[PDB]
This record gives C-alpha cells, structure tokens and sequence, in this order.
C-alpha cells in the first residue's frame, strides 16, 4: 500500500530555512516522479515543485523558482524539500504529490504538514 | 508515408522466398518483440536530443556515435537500389500505353518458342514459361547467367533511372514536395490501389490456394536461418528504422509532444498494408498456380521480381488492362518516390550537418545534390546492365537490409538499455510524452531486441546457407564477398568510430570509456 | 501560467441531484491531462477522475467527467452525504503545473 508521510513541519521566521521530509513506502521510489503542493490558508492548492523519477527534471512554479530545492533519497526511499529565503506569503500546508504518470496525475498524496510564517 | 516498395513490393517476395507461411511467424515476432520497440527508440531519440543522424548520439552515450554513420551508408546503399526499383516501375510505366500490354500476350521478339499464353497452359499437359516471367526477365531485366557475366549495359533503363534521378534532383532541394494535394492523392491512392488490386485478387479462381500458401505455415521451414533474418530484416526495413529518417523525423517533432501512440499506429499501420498486399499477391499468386498447373512456390520469381510479375498479371486479368496498368506503375513511382525524396533529403540532411559549412547553404548545397545523385547513378548503373538483378539482390539482402539492420538495431537497443539505461531513457521519456514505457519496450531493449538480433544473427553463421537468387542460382563467392563488405560497410561504422574515439581520447582505458559514455 | 479558471467554490447542492461543475483552462489542455481531485474537510487531496473521464480507484461510477480542449466538466449523477469536499482540477501537461480553484459541495 502506497504511504507517503511527510515531516519537518513547524514554525520559520520570515527568511529563514525549513527541511521537508516525505519518506514514502509500498512502492518503488526510483520510478516515480514526485511533487510537492502546497496549500494556501484559504484553500487554494498550488503546485510548488516537481523532481522526476531520478532526479534530473525538476520544474519549479513562478513563485518559487528561485529559492526552492527539492531532491530525493533513492536508497531509503524519501523525498526532500529545501528552502531558504522564505517570504511571508508562504504560509502553507505541504503535501507530497506521487505524480509520474502526466495522464494520471497525483494519485497518491501525503499527510499535512503545515509551514506557518510569523 | 508509411506505405511503400517495403511493403507492396519486398514482404511479398520476401514470404514468397522463405515459403510463405512459415515467414510470417518471425515477421509477426520481429514486430512485436523487435520492430515496434525499436520504431518507438529512433523516434524517441531524435525527439529528446534536438538534431538527428550523428550528432543526436552525442547526447546519448558519445562512444558510440557510429550509428549514424551505419545509418548514412545504409541509406546511401538503399537510395542506389531503391532508385533502381523506380527505374524498373518507370520502364513498366512507359510499356503501359499499349492498347496490348507486352506480358499479357505471347508474340513478340524477347519470347522464347517455349512461350505459351496463360490461359491455354492447362489444355497443354513442362519447360513452357508464362508471358509475364519472359516480359520481366527478357525485355525488363534482359537477364544473363550471371553476376560474373554482366553482359552490356541495357538502354533505356538507364533512361528511366535518368528520368527518376531528375525527378528527385528537381524536387528535393531545386523545388519541394507535396503538401496540399496530400489530401485524397499520394497518401490514400495507394491504399485504393491496394484495395483494387486485393478485392481483385480474393475473387480470382485457385486463390484459395494462394491463401492457404500465405497463411498456413511450414514447420521445418522455421528452422532455416534465412527466415527469421528475412522477416526481421523486413520490419526493420518497411520502418525504415536503422536509417536516421525516422531519428531525422523526431528533429522535427515538439518537446512534449506524444509520440507513442503516433509510433505504434504508423507501426501497426505499415505491418497491416504489408500484411493486405501479402493477401493480394499470394491470392494472384494461387490464380496463376491454378492456371499454369504448377506448384504455387514455382510459379513466379523466388526474388524481387514478384511485385512486377503477379501485380502486372493481375492488371492483365482486369477489365481495362491499359488504365489499371498505368495507375498502377504511377502509383509504385509516387510511393518509391516519395520514399526516395524522404531518404535522400535525410542522407543530404545529415550530411551537410556532419560537415557545416565546408558545404554552405546556397550555392555550394545545389552543387553537392547533383554530385551525390551523379555517384548513386554511377553505383545504379552496374544494376540495369543485363547481369544487374543479380547486382540488386545482392544490394537487397545485404546492402540495406541484411545482418546490418540487425547490428545496428542491437546496438542501438543494447547502447540504451545497458549504457544509457532504461530507467534514464525512461525518465526521459516520461519528460517528453508524459509516461515512462511499460515493461514491454523496456524488456524489449533491455533482452527481446537484443536477444532476437543476436540470436538470429548467430544462426544465419552456424548454419550459414548461401544467398540464391530465383533459388537456382548460386552466387559466386566474390558475389557473397562483395555483398559481405556492402553489409561490413555499414556494420564497422560503429566499432571504427569507437576505436577512432578511443585513440583521439587522452588517458588510461578506464577514464577514456567514462569519458565517452557518459553522455553530453 | 495555464491558470484553470473553475467554477465559484461555494455551490449547495441537495442530496440526490445530479449537479455538474466547469473547468476552464486559460491555455488549451490536450484533454489527456486533465485531471479531478477530491480534497475532503481536513484530509488530503486524493486522485479522483484522471485523462478527464476515466475513475480512480476507490471512486464510485455516480462520478462522471467530459469535455476537451478548455471546458471540462465533472458530473455527479446523484449527490451523497460523503460527496461533501472540494474539487480541484487539474492540468498536468504544462511544465507549469496548475490546479483549478475551489468548488466546494455543500449540503442543505
Ligand atoms: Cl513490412
């Protein structure tokens, strides 16, 4: 069964830096492509960043593309996103998105790790 | 545009050689294991890497780079003697505005006294050859003993093949090609022809025969090494797909564009057109069969001849012979012509990007075209001499689609499964059409394709027969020596581009291996 | 970007009807990469009509999705108390991948 949990979910200054963790299992990691999506306060998804199935293809969105990281971890099996310069209108509930297949989408997500800025 | 001479034209010799139904079985397994898995690979790798031929193995593994230089002497080789078949299709066509089509009748100068019509052959009980064998083989080919007797060169196709190599001189870069009457001419005509000539064949008397020749297979015939080669070698070729034409069309092809589904329909499309156009001539073929009451695998040529042998009995058998004859032969020249302005715009194509600018655009490009079609004339014309089928069924079973088709589609399916990876390739492609492949194509570069060229390229030596032309004749063994360097010209592209970049790379065997398959 | 203008979020349906919802697409999507996403209250989104038509697992055959191009459309045959979330769609063809807005089902 397909898991995707996420961690390294607390509280920034603005500016700052902050690790995520999504360490997935049930299903082969080196084959599909992940992304991270985030979640305004107000309920509105926003796709952040997409590495693909061995870490040579990422897109990052118009709002992130500089100052955003995500990598992976072939061997265990986890999914990174690094950060650093964090604005104030990021703010945000971050899933890991299983997304390989551009047909299928995101069919598996992760669990809710909240990014708070103050 | 996949509709063609490969398969109106050599999957019907092509069963016919290797017994007809027994070919179909390597036919249908070089499709599915082989053809279709390497047809997705060049379009796949000519879409990713943004130019083609060459310099489209230079962002895949850079070591071996010599298949494009195995896919410039094929399609070098295979635009002599594909322009060799226009000449043959154009010689038909200039003898089609007879009222009397000249195979359909028995009096003439080039028949035998051992000629008799058709149709009278069954009152008649032995040694009496048909109208349209003594046609082709006597005023067409004016055929000799033998390739060591090349007798003279034979006019007027010469002629022909003057009048196509200036068809293509002025349509390839002196003008252009179709693209607004491509809708209902060029690109359905053949499939009408076709589909005339098929519902012609299926309501001929003893078709049933033909058919059951085509189809039902022989079982020890599988165990010769000639049919496996030949079916795949026929896939390989009817795709074009060890030529850089298709790597050439990926160049011109959107990033994210998807190219899966355009791949196995043209695929699927081009092994069906074969697979229709085997139906009608094994249905023709079973007709003149029951009429001459000989067997069905000796009634007609054993070699490339069989296209313009069943085909133009079938138009004499045809209410209004004269038209159907010359929409037929137009319709061989509109398909070996659009296929020949294809491969020699790829061959001028990535040969002006093999050397840039020591050949620029303008002025010193127009010269280059007339001094390669002046060379593929030359080479041409050692095939309308009187000995010169025995020429083109050299080139044909070794120049273009022989053991190098084979070689370079397992180079290229072994170069990507096993140096470039397919979870690498397939990371690609997932980049591209939106999925990585499915375990089919993967384990098919991975063991299927390699495997299956491999495997039938060590049985066509262990158990070597061979080449035979017409099963009578024996080649010469300068004849198999000549058409072994035609295959070796194409095949030791690869490792002579390996040991060149081997030599003119500094430092110790393991760093200059890193160095040239890590791609860049 | 491609952004996905969708239809206004707060839609309240009673149980039982057969109620639909658009998705307009800024740029054209090419109607294979389209996707539905059921994001529940609290929960995570989960893949939920995928290429514009076909069902996830998991989804009921009450839902239902159409159209190409840049109008798609997702249709619930008849509306249950555990259809009650919110609907993202989604294009995933543009290396700038955007969602739709909200259009969250509520009841009456
Ligand atoms: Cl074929």
């Amino acid at each position: 069964e397909v898991q995707l949990v996420e961690s390294g979910g607390g509280l920034v200054k603005p500016g700052g830096s902050l690790k995520l963790s999504c360490a997935a299992s049930g299903f082969t990691f080196s084959s599909y492509a992940m992304s991270w999506v985030r979640q305004s306060p107000e309920k509105r998804l926003e796709w952040v960043a997409e590495i693909s199935s061995g870490g040579r293809y990422i897109y990052y969105s118009d709002t992130v593309t500089g100052r955003f990281t995500i990598s992976r971890d072939n061997a265990r099996n986890i999914l990174h996103l690094e950060m650093s310069s964090l604005r104030s209108e990021d703010t945000a509930m971050y899933y890991c998105a299983r997304g390989e297949v551009r047909q299928r989408g995101f069919d598996y997500w992760g669990q809710g790790t909240t990014l708070t800025v103050s | 545009g996949f509709v063609g001479l490969g398969n109106v034209w050599r999957f019907p010799y092509l069963c016919y050689k290797n017994g007809g139904g027994a070919f179909l079985i390597p036919y249908f397994i070089f499709l599915f294991g082989s053809g279709l898995p390497v047809f997705f690979l060049e379009v796949i790798i000519g879409q990713y890497t943004s130019e083609g031929g060459i310099t489209c193995w230079e962002k895949i593994c850079p070591l071996f780079s010599g298949i494009g230089y195995a896919s410039i002497v094929i399609v070098s080789l295979l635009n002599v003697y594909y322009i060799v078949i226009l000449a043959w299709a154009t010689y038909y066509l200039f003898h089609s505005f007879q009222k009397d089509l000249p195979w359909a009748h028995c009096n003439h100068s080039w028949n035998t006294p051992q000629c008799m019509e058709d149709t009278l052959r069954r009152n008649e009980s032995a040694n009496f050859t048909s109208p349209v064998i003594e046609f082709w083989e006597r005023n067409v080919l004016s055929l000799s003993s033998g390739i060591d007797n090349p007798g003279s060169l034979k006019w007027d196709l010469a002629l022909c093949l003057l009048l196509v190599w200036l068809v293509c001189f002025f349509c390839i870069w002196k003008g252009v090609r179709s693209t607004g009457k491509v809708v209902y001419f060029t690109a359905t005509f053949p499939f009408a022809m076709l589909l005339v000539l098929l519902v012609r064949g299926l309501t001929l008397p003893g078709a049933g025969e033909g058919i059951k020749f085509y189809l039902y297979p022989d079982i020890s015939r599988l165990g010769d090494p000639q049919v496996w080669i030949d079916a795949g070698t026929q896939i390989f070729f009817s795709y074009a797909i060890c030529l850089g034409a298709m790597t050439s069309l990926g160049s011109y092809n959107k990033y994210k564009y998807n190219s899966y589904r355009d791949c196995m329909l043209l695929g699927c499309l081009n092994s069906g057109t074969s697979f229709v156009s085997g139906f009608a001539i094994f249905s023709i073929l079973g007709f003149m069969a029951q009429e001459q009451g000989v067997d069905i695998a000796d009634v007609a040529e054993s070699g490339p001849g069989l296209a313009f042998i069943a085909y133009p009995k079938a138009v004499t058998m045809m209410p209004l012979p004269t038209f159907w004859s010359i929409l037929f032969f137009i319709m061989l020249l509109l398909l070996g012509l659009d296929s020949q302005f294809v491969e020699v715009e790829g061959q001028i194509t990535s040969l002006v990007d093999l050397y840039p600018s020591f050949l620029r655009k303008g002025y010193r490009r127009e010269i280059f075209i007339a001094i390669l079609c002046s060379i593929s004339y030359l080479l041409g014309l050692t095939m309308v001499t009187e000995g010169g089928m025995y020429v083109f069924q050299l080139f044909d079973y070794y120049a273009a689609s022989g053991v190098c088709l084979l070689w370079v589609a397992f180079f290229e399916c072994f170069v990507i499964a096993w140096i470039y990876g397919v979870n690498r390739f397939s990371e690609d492609i997932r980049d591209m059409i939106g999925y990585r492949p499915g375990p089919w194509m993967k384990y098919s570069w991975a063991v299927i394709t390699p495997a299956l060229c491999v495997g039938c390229f060590v049985f066509s030596l262990v158990k070597y027969v061979p080449l035979t032309y017409n099963k009578v004749y024996r080649y010469p063994d300068w004849a198999i020596g000549l058409g072994w360097g035609l295959a070796l010209s194409s095949m030791l592209c690869i490792p002579l581009v390996i040991v060149i970049l081997l030599c003119r790379t500094e430092g110790p065997l393991r760093v200059r291996i890193k160095y040239l398959i890590t791609p860049r | 970007e491609n952004v996905l203008t969708q239809s206004p979020a707060i839609m309240s349906t009673s149980p039982g009807e057969k109620v639909t919802m658009t998705c307009r697409a800024s740029s054209s999507v090419g109607s294979s990469y389209l996707h539905w996403y059921q994001q529940k209250s609290g929960a995570s989104p989960k893949l939920w009509i995928y290429s514009t038509s076909n069902l996830a697992s998991g989804v009921p055959a009450r839902f239902s999705g159409s159209g190409s191009g840049t109008s798609y459309s997702l249709t619930i045959s008849s509306v249950e108390a555990e259809d009650a979330a919110t609907y993202y769609c989604q294009q995933f063809s543009g290396y700038p991948l955007t969602f739709g807005s909200g259009t969250k089902l509520e009841m009456k």
